[PDB]
């Protein structure tokens, strides 16, 4: 239903980097920058990845995210414990003129 | 910043909701609460957009009415009316402060969340 | 190490058309024009194609360029014994804001 | 455009750098020559670029502003000096008259260039 196509699940051991990707149109990732939201489950969503470049609030600079046409992949190299949590993409549109988000993948930490 | 939301909320389905958030130590004036609706274990949804001053507000492109806005400086509080419930409005409503440039816009921060179930 | 990506060495029979790849991003391939320089074994490098249409007078017509959103390929074609060389890939960046280049491909004569 | 480039030169790592370009059969009032470095299976890297008159010089984002680059008119010269002097730095340093336009815009003819190792 997202606008933004995102996994819905993915899955990481401790210490090895994985990518998730989030892909939707020209109006609002090819003309506008995306946001990347983590939430661990039963808490409230934080902000991960801003304006593509920066962190709000010196989030470990391990994380990282990169903007590409219409496609969107965040990187983050240092898996830990409770890095388990569900990342959003969110962007404005100007077709829809609102914040459109992505269906949410799940970051996993293996045994 | 900490937004305080009301707690669980179980509705018949065809009914009315009532939820609000509060503002804490901060100038609600200055600060807006932008509703988002999120379905536990899948992707978050705007739902609509105010501001304190005048009442003006958006809502979501999809729904031209469904969802009324309130705002109260005196009390500080944001109130969110759902109207014509279904079994798909099962998720939980989180606010957001709005990032910065007086608040008006973006997301930085998200209340407790309010869990309704239809 | 270069930004811009491309294959190490392609080979191919005299006569057959060889084709180099040049993948990257939007940044400075989708918003700035590709351009393939080729230097021989020994001697410096002489322009290819520029802007990705129009060549220097000599160049024959067997060397073209194309560009789709943000990958390049150059179609060298006619192979000759002469074409073995250094290929490279180069355009304007603006994360960077300068020039960058490709990996370089070795072109092979075989026999 | 003769292009006349200085000789391979090896000083070894922490040591230094010369790297003189002359302009021959042209007019360098105009004519600039920006320096590109070819890393080993790394194909071209830029470093920098020089304007005779006034002065005004532009180096790589990745390096600092140890690399320095500048024109002499009454010889017809390009001068580049590397301070940093590592493995990695070992390459053939071949400096180019920038296309037209009044020859400060994209790399047109490389000199026979100066094979440096460290």
């Amino acid at each position: 239903q997202s606008v933004l196509t995102q996994p819905p699940s993915a899955s990481g051991t401790p210490g090895q980097r994985v990518t998730i990707s989030c892909s939707g149109s020209g109006s609002n990732i090819g003309s506008n920058t995306i946001n990347w939201y983590q939430q661990l489950p039963g808490t409230a969503p934080k902000v991960l990845i801003y304006r593509n470049n920066e962190r709000p609030s010196g989030v470990p600079d391990r994380f990282s995210g990169s903007k590409s046409g219409t496609s969107a992949s965040l990187t983050i190299s240092g898996l830990q414990s409770e890095d388990e949590a569900y990342y959003h993409c969110a962007a404005w549109d100007d077709s829809l003129n609102g914040p459109v988000f992505g269906g949410g993948t799940k970051l996993t930490v293996l045994g | 910043v900490q937004l305080v939301q009301s707690g669980a909320e179980v509705k018949k389905p065809g009914s009315s909701v009532k939820v609000s958030c509060k503002a804490s130590g901060d100038t609600f004036s200055s600060y807006t609460f932008s509703w988002v609706r999120q379905a536990p274990g899948q992707g978050l949804e705007w739902m609509g957009r105010s501001i304190p001053i005048v009442g003006k507000a958006i809502y979501a492109q999809e729904f031209q009415g469904r969802v009324t806005i309130s705002a109260d400086r005196s009390t500080t509080t944001v109130y969110m009316e759902l109207s014509s419930l279904r079994s798909d409005d099962t998720a939980v409503y989180y606010c957001a402060r709005d990032q910065s440039g007086f608040d008006f816009f973006y997301y930085d921060h998200w209340g407790q969340g309010t869990l309704v179930a239809v």
